């Protein structure tokens, strides 16, 4: 699973997924990487890409909750952000990356690791692979 | 606010990854976030920026899409993705690709050019072929790596 | 409170719905709630009533799900559901069914009995004939009424 | 489409959906029927089923929406089921029927009618396609 999540000087928020899926899984078989909602959702105020189990991340509309959080909890994208991986995932190995309108970017995941890259305009820039 | 950006690989990594396979992948990454960079820079929209990242991290064997996917259990590749432009919460996605080199932009195209919402399999590879993008032989899409991967699976 | 349950057969009624047809589905949607709400009296669980009760609905030709599905632009029929059972948020999903009578209980077994949770086309039809399911012909789920429908469809897209 | 939803005397609640799809369809395409946070949700405090135009169901995530408006806003089911409806339904004509676990059960549309019945143990039952 790749992904990428971008907020452009309009504000405008997009979220793109893409993936080749389980190793050894049987034909048909679809994960949450092409479900809105769950591997990918993008709306006024966020964009953000989910990798990981995905039967943790259908189940808890994942990348929704990020978006659920922030419009009708009131959460910053940082918040909501830590608070979908500590609260929302508990079986569940995944992460995610998430931009706001705002310009934040943020990248949250509760298992060893995830390849990620986050920038900024201001220009934070960040590449890392651990925590 | 100013523009934003964040591209990811896949979670779940080896502790064991060599480190030599760990500055390939933060090489990756950086090739494709500064694709994106520029493209804001020039004030390309959201939607355009995350599928050219998106096609660059499918086309470059190395992370779980595009060519260097995951085998199934026949060792062949079937892939799928989604896209989502905010302002308008506007959908595309597709999955069971087995000829299309780039899935995000297939994904592009049923947001952008289609009634639906979602194509797959079959009907996903004629649209493919209706709308003209490019297809190769799914062996195109397997790599020696995935295919000794795929023998560690099956144990 | 104690058990509550609904059925539904589709949004998307036209105002004009002769009332013969009506009829029809009303009395369609009370032999389906009165199935459930037996279940439900009978204390099975949840997940296995709106299985039973969704089964019900595939298998009356009256609205749009199994036998009786709206046709594909080739005049044939490609069957779709899910099943989600709360108290632990299993799920289960199924597309492109081309041979499957009931194709919840086909989702139901992606939940029960697959490592994935949505399986669709060619491995779903594989899958239905591992886990042993009632398969049959495609026509079987074609009706005379769709195929008057498909029909215009077509003509009207001009 | 059609669907049910069921609360059980145990509290658990259920949601099932099933469909033919579009008339005319070409080959592959999928609604939101399948898909889970869109067509059929349930959690612990409810079972939600949709029926209406696939994309607006999809891009408005429905079914898990009503249950993210229970959680996140405190909106009991019929009053969430009224949001969602309302809030989360642009131009796109689409209805549901949901349960709670505390045994209370809703439907709500914004098209012309919808082919529903609804029942509670206390005795309650309604069959309705109008308003
Ligand atoms: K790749
Ligand atoms: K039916
Ligand atoms: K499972
Ligand atoms: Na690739
Ligand atoms: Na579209
Ligand atoms: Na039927
Ligand atoms: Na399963």
């Amino acid at each position: 699973t790749v992904g990428c999540v971008v907020v452009d000087r309009e504000g405008r928020c997009a979220a793109a997924t893409s993936t080749g899926g389980l190793m050894n899984k049987m034909t048909g078989r679809i994960g949450d990487s092409p479900l809105i909602g769950a591997g990918t959702y993008a709306c006024d105020v966020c964009g953000v890409s989910c990798t990981g189990e995905g039967e943790a991340i259908i189940r808890g509309t994942l990348a929704r909750e990020v978006a659920a959080v922030m419009e009708y909890k009131g959460l910053k994208l940082h918040q909501a952000v830590d608070f979908v991986i500590k609260h929302r995932l508990d079986e569940g190995k995944a992460g995610l990356i998430a931009v706001s309108n705002t310009g934040e970017v943020a990248c949250g995941f509760n298992c060893n690791g995830m390849f990620r890259a986050c920038a900024t305009e201001d220009g934070f820039m960040e590449v890392a692979i651990w925590d | 606010g100013g523009w934003a950006i964040a591209v990811h690989g896949g979670a779940g990594v080896d502790p064991t990854l060599p480190l030599e396979r760990q500055e390939e992948a933060k090489q990756l990454l950086t090739r494709c976030l500064n694709l994106g960079i520029s493209a804001l820079n020039s004030n390309v929209p959201a939607i355009d920026v995350v599928e050219l990242v998106v096609r660059e991290l499918e086309t470059d064997p190395l992370f779980n899409s595009g060519r260097g996917s995951a085998l199934t259990e026949k060792g062949t590749v079937e892939m799928e993705a989604s896209i989502m432009d905010g302002p308008k919460r506007r959908c595309g996605a597709v999955s069971g690709l087995t000829t299309v080199k780039n899935p995000i932009s297939l994904a592009r195209l049923v947001m952008d050019k289609s009634p639906h919402s979602y194509i797959a399999f079959s009907g996903a590879e004629d649209f493919a072929r209706q709308q003209g993008v490019e297809v190769v032989d799914n062996e195109y899409f397997v790599t020696p790596d995935n295919v000794g991967m795929l023998k560690l699976a099956k144990e």
